[PDB]
């Protein structure tokens, strides 16, 4: 709620610079997977796209909403705040919901390799897809229904909400952090056994990708979920509270980075784009 | 193969030379004028009306 | 000796070529000048038959034109209902490898063959309703490529070994064997009266077999590679071949040569199926690059493309009456066009 | 719904058959399919007779898994027409006798068959398990008959370990697709209990490296 | 391809006996099944049904909620269990097979039935000739009439014909309009239009002297027509 024009002059652009790149990158990825083609049939690929829309949705909705209120001057209603903050709440959470659905796919790939092609079918995946969205949107708008209100983090939202949302994401974040370490462990065990026996390229090739994922997904929310749950002198001063405004800027940087690391690296997808 | 097989092949080719052949300019008009008379009833050259087409939906 | 007889062969095959040039006076593309063009042909899908779980290799329409049969690389051999998307029979085969199927004219038997060098004949209308194997035909050195029913008690087959044969179903033994090919036979097609048939080998040639006598009558050259699909002009006096040369041809039986060639620069992929429309004015063709085409038989020009498939179009066939065209690609679906 | 009473039961028959189709297509995907290729008098029968006309088929189960092998060498017809039926096979098993290297010369025929099959378009993805069997006579022919008979150029001295590894590098250097596929060679004599464990040990490497490719993790 | 049935006997009113039908000779698991009863002298009636897989069960109106039908696929048996039988439930119970797909013949084979003696908005079919006298070698026509157009939009008119010789179970003669059941002499033929029907026998022998029935199979509950007895 407090900023300087220079902060406004400099800070405003990040929202705009990051948002533009983010939009372009996500839009481009979305197309190749989207045209029904070789990639579309497999169920796993949709989660990439499902995550891929959400960062776009989050970017359009959040860039404008955020630029208008912290910056310039704004207008609101007790009824109105729940809305316009519903989308950002709905979209960020949806993005996490997509990161957690690939981790459930890439865990089953090695946990039960023989049965991996059997259990994950186009219909079961679509069912989880729709359920993920039903769960996300519904939780997102629960404030309107109640608890306009307490909290000092945001002007209106209920303190119960700011401490209920945080825990679920930490729980969703934690599980994907686990099931990237376990995947790495099983790959290393199998690759030491192979050479050890009669017949370490796989356990080294996966480490390069997995460490790259696990560091970015801890950077994006390392500060956000601490500051938000942060306790400090007089809440956050004209300094501490202001710092959170720029800490929010990175959260849109995860919408920039998730298509490069998450989908650009996979060899099959880029190859389709290479010839089209 | 030299005479057991070769006799078989030469006797085969001796039978494919007594056949009578008609000039092409006639054996192509007899194909041209099969399509005047049966073009009325081909449901793919010209679409049949919706009432008579059993696959609309 | 071998030297004298082989020398004679050159003279006989030079007597033929100077006997196939005194007949040709005008091509087919000069007669058909100032004849109105067919025009754009637009066709949309009407059905989609999604029962199969793996690739499809053969299909054949029932005579009434309302029932279909279909073979795939799965135990199943499904009988479809084209008016409504329903299944009327599912049959489990004794060998997963199937390369052909057939549906009898009377509608009482089906047939199937594959890499196991055996032809199976199933029976459909029986008391204690189920589908049971009625007869098993054995005696082929190589894999069966295609089959066809002359009538309810007979059947012609073509095998990987360079031979064709005629079977009597009541007693297993063959009755007449046709052995003039060099190279593997790939497909055959019966005449409308069933008094003659045409088979296409892999040595880029074709024959014209009499059924009753058992001897060849005409040999047709012209292609550069193997051929894979033959059809008969509804009249019964011409046929059209399709090859891996990416080229169809339209031979004729009374002048014993080739009237025209349908080939284009854009296509370099091979052809897997060829069929005429009723009234012989359109020739359909299922190309290798997940697509299909329609060629104006009397004019080399091409009618509009018919592509809705996502993989190889293995086999397609026009209905007997003429209302619709059904194509089955490697992806399990079959799309019926109209 | 504008369907006569008789018409409804024909839909109930079709939805009765779709159940059979899936319920039997979900039991045919558990089995792992293998293809067995070999040259005449190479010793295909020994590994066929080791573990439990047309295309012969064989079923064997090891440690809770079902494999199906297809011995196709009795076709005796052109292979271009029917080999594209075989994609989706998990692995190709090739087998070479080492007793016959001198005997005109079979080994070059073996090399040209393994080279034709290895670089085919249909088999761009699938991996090859190469057996090199009958080494109990190959231990005796080295001293009496030198290795130079196949190739004069090879420098190295004639030892059992020094010759059989060089031959192995002659076979493993024929595949253009280094990145796409690998070869899992294994020496075997006439009797080896461990042979089936090497196939069960290599198919799991193939299945895992395809499951970490289907989801783009690799 | 015989179907034998058991139960029946003498039952005092209100006590619920069960009926079994043990099939042997065909593929039992892919046929629908029926039950048809016949009073001491009256025409047949339709008690119940089951589809394939026991997925669809219908009933008549006068036994709706009093009878329960169920099938046993592994043991090849069909059961009908009756509850609180009334004095008017005395009838022989035949058991009828039927398979439904494109081009099939429902009601092709009929059981022989049991005898049960309990102690003590529907389409109306009509045929109103009885005890018509006939002489061998003549041409005989028998007419039927219905109260609703049996011609469906697709062109099929659902009307079945049957024949009960004295002392035997009934037998399918014509499956639908202009069709002849397999295994029957070609003498029989039937041509209708709309809601007027007829069965014609060109030259008859003296073996087919029995009562003819007619059924609409268009919508449940399958009414049958009265009798038409040929006397000699
Ligand atoms: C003071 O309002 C803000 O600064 C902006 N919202 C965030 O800056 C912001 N909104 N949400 C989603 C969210 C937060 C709390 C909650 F309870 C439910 C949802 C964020 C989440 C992480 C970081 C920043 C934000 C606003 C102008 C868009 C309204
Ligand atoms: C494929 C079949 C045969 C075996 C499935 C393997 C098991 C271990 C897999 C398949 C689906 C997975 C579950 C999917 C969803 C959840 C919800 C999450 O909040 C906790 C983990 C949990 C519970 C996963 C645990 C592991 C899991 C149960
Ligand atoms: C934020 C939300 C989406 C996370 C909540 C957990 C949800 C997404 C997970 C947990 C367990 C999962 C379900 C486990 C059971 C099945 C059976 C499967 O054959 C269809 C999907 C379905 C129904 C899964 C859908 C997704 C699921 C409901």
């Amino acid at each position: 709620m407090v900023l300087n024009p220079s902060q406004q002059l400099a800070i405003a652009v990040l929202s705009l610079t990051l948002g533009t790149f983010t939009v372009l990158e996500n839009l481009l990825v979305l197309c190749v997977i989207l045209h029904s083609r070789s990639l579309r049939c497999r169920p796993s690929y949709h989660f990439i796209g499902s995550l891929a829309v959400a960062d776009l949705l989050g970017s359009v909705i959040f860039v404008y909403s955020f630029i208008d209120f912290h910056v310039f001057h704004r207008k609101d209603s007790r009824n109105v705040f729940l809305f316009k903050l519903g989308g950002v709440t709905a979209s960020f959470t949806a993005s996490v919901g997509s990161l957690f659905l690939t981790a459930i796919d890439r865990y089953i790939s090695i946990h039960r390799p023989l049965a991996y092609k059997r259990i994950v079918t186009r219909p079961k995946a679509v069912v989880a897809f729709c359920l993920m969205w039903t769960i996300a949107i519904v939780i997102a708008v629960l404030p309107l229904l109640g608890w306009n209100c307490c909290s000092d983090i945001f002007p209106h939202i209920d303190e119960t909400y700011l401490m209920f949302w945080i825990g679920v994401t930490s729980v969703l974040l934690l599980f994907i952090v686990y099931a990237y370490m376990y995947i790495l462990w099983k790959a290393h065990s199998h690759a030491v056994r192979m050479i050890q026996r009669g017949t370490a390229r796989m356990d080294i090739r996966l480490a390069k990708t997995l460490v790259l994922i696990l560091v970015v997904l801890i950077i994006c929310w390392g500060p956000l979920l601490a500051i938000m749950v942060y306790d400090v002198f007089g809440k956050m001063n004209k300094l501490i509270k202001t710092v959170f405004a720029f800490c929010s800027m990175l959260c849109l940087l995860n919408s920039t980075v998730n298509p490069i690391i998450y989908a650009l690296r996979s060899k099959d997808l880029r190859h389709a784009f290479r010839s089209m | 193969a030299s005479i057991a097989q070769a006799r078989k092949l030469v006797e085969q080719l001796k039978m494919e030379a007594n056949i009578d052949r008609i000039k092409v300019s006639k054996a192509a008009a007899d194909l041209m004028a099969y399509c005047e008379a049966h073009a009325k009833e081909d449901p793919l050259l010209t679409p049949v009306p919706a009432s008579e087409n059993p696959f609309r939906e | 000796e071998l030297d004298q007889l082989r020398q004679e062969a050159e003279q006989l095959k030079n007597q033929i070529r100077d006997a196939r040039k005194a007949c040709a006076d005008a091509t087919l593309s000069q007669i058909t000048n100032n004849i109105d063009p067919v025009g754009r042909i637009q066709m949309r899908t009407r059905r989609t038959l999604r029962g199969h779980l793996a690739k499809i290799y053969a299909m054949h329409w029932g005579t009434d034109s309302r029932l279909l049969v279909s073979a795939s690389q799965d135990g199943k051999l499904i009988i479809w209902d084209s008016y409504t998307t329903n299944k009327v029979h599912a049959i489990p085969l004794r060998s997963s490898w199937v390369m052909t199927c057939a549906y009898a004219p009377s509608g009482n038997y089906v047939a199937c063959g594959g890499l196991d060098n055996i032809c199976s004949i199933y029976n459909l209308k029986t008391r204690e309703g189920n589908v049971r194997v009625s007869r098993e035909l054995a005696g082929h050195t190589g894999y069966l490529s295609c089959c066809r029913f002359l009538d309810d008690n007979q059947i012609v087959t073509s095998s990987g070994d360079t031979t064709c044969a005629l079977w009597d179903i009541e007693t297993g033994q063959q009755t007449t064997t046709f052995t003039g090919h060099t190279g593997d036979v790939m497909s055959l097609s019966l005449a409308p009266d069933t008094r003659l048939f045409v088979s296409g080998a892999c040595d880029a040639s074709a024959k014209l077999w009499d059924v009753r006598e058992g001897m060849c009558r005409q040999t047709f050259t012209g292609h550069e590679s193997d051929i894979n699909a033959i059809c008969f002009f509804p009249n019964g006096n011409a046929f059209a071949t399709g090859s891996d040369d990416a080229t169809c041809r339209l031979f004729d039986l009374r002048a014993d040569q080739e009237l025209m060639t349908y080939s284009h620069d854009n296509i370099i992929c091979g052809i897997t199926s060829v069929s005429f429309s009723k009234s012989g004015r359109l020739l359909l063709a299922g190309y290798d690059d997940f697509n299909c085409n329609v060629w104006d038989a009397l004019k080399a020009d091409r009618a509009g493309v018919l592509a809705g498939h996502d993989n190889r179009v293995s086999c397609l066939g026009v209905t007997d009456d003429g209302m619709a065209v059904a194509t089955g690609s490697w992806d399990s679906f079959l799309k019926i066009w109209n | 719904c504008t369907l006569s009473a008789e018409d409804k039961a024909a839909v109930e028959r079709s939805k009765m058959i779709d159940r059979n189709l899936r319920e039997d297509g979900e039991k045919a995907a558990r089995e792992v399919k293998l293809l067995l290729l070999g040259a005449g008098e190479s010793g295909k029968s020994t590994i066929v007779k080791q573990m439990k006309t047309g295309i012969v088929e064989t079923h064997f189960t090891f440690k809770d898994l079902h494999f199906k092998m297809f011995d196709v060498g009795g076709q005796r017809s052109e292979r271009k027409k029917w080999i594209h039926c075989f994609e989706g096979v998990t692995a190709i098993i090739f087998c070479v006798a080492l007793s016959d290297y001198d005997l005109m010369n079979r080994m070059h025929e073996s090399m040209k068959l393994f080279d034709s099959i290895c670089n085919n378009k249909w088999f761009t993805d699938t991996s090859i398990i190469l057996f090199l069997n009958k080494k109990d006579l190959f231990e005796e022919k080295i001293k009496k008959s030198p290795l130079t008979i196949c190739y004069p150029e090879y420098a190295g001295s004639n030892t059992y370990e020094e010759a059989a590894a060089y031959i192995q590098c002659q076979f493993e250097d024929l595949n253009k697709r280094k990145d796409t596929k690998e070869i899992y060679t294994h020496f075997t004599c006439a009797t080896d209990t461990k042979n089936v464990q090497f196939v069960f040990d290599a198919v799991t490497d193939v299945i895992i490296k395809n499951n970490l490719k289907d989801c783009g993790l690799f | 391809v015989q179907l034998v049935e058991s139960g029946g006997g003498l039952v005092q009113p209100g006590g619920s006996r069960k009926l079994s039908c043990s099939a042997s000779g065909f593929a039992f698991s892919s046929f629908g099944m029926h039950w048809v009863r016949q009073a001491p002298e009256k025409g047949l009636e339709w008690v119940a049904y089951i589809s394939s897989g026991s997925g669809t069960i219908y009933y008549a109106d006068t036994v709706k909620g009093r009878f329960t039908i169920s099938r046993d696929d592994p043991k090849n048996t069909l059961f009908l269990q009756m509850t609180s039988l009334r004095s008017e439930d005395t009838a022989m119970y035949y058991c009828v097979r039927s398979i439904y797909y494109y081009g099939s013949s429902p009601f092709d084979f009929w059981g022989q039935g049991t005898t049960l003696t309990v102690s003590s908005s529907d389409i109306v079919m009509t045929q109103a000739t009885s005890s018509v006298p006939v002489t061998p070698g003549e041409s005989v026509s028998i007419s039927c009439r219905s109260s609703k157009s049996l011609l469906h939009s697709n062109g099929n008119t659902y009307l079945y014909w049957f024949l009960q010789r004295p002392g035997q179970s009934p037998q399918l003669l014509i499956y639908r309009m202009s069709n002849l059941a397999s295994g029957v002499p070609d003498r029989f033929s039937g041509s209708g239009s709309g809601t007027a029907f007829t069965l014609t026998i060109s030259r008859l022998e003296a073996e087919d002297v029995g009562v003819y029935y007619c059924m609409q199979h268009l919508e449940y509950p399958l009414t049958f027509g009265a009798g038409t007895k040929l006397e000699l």
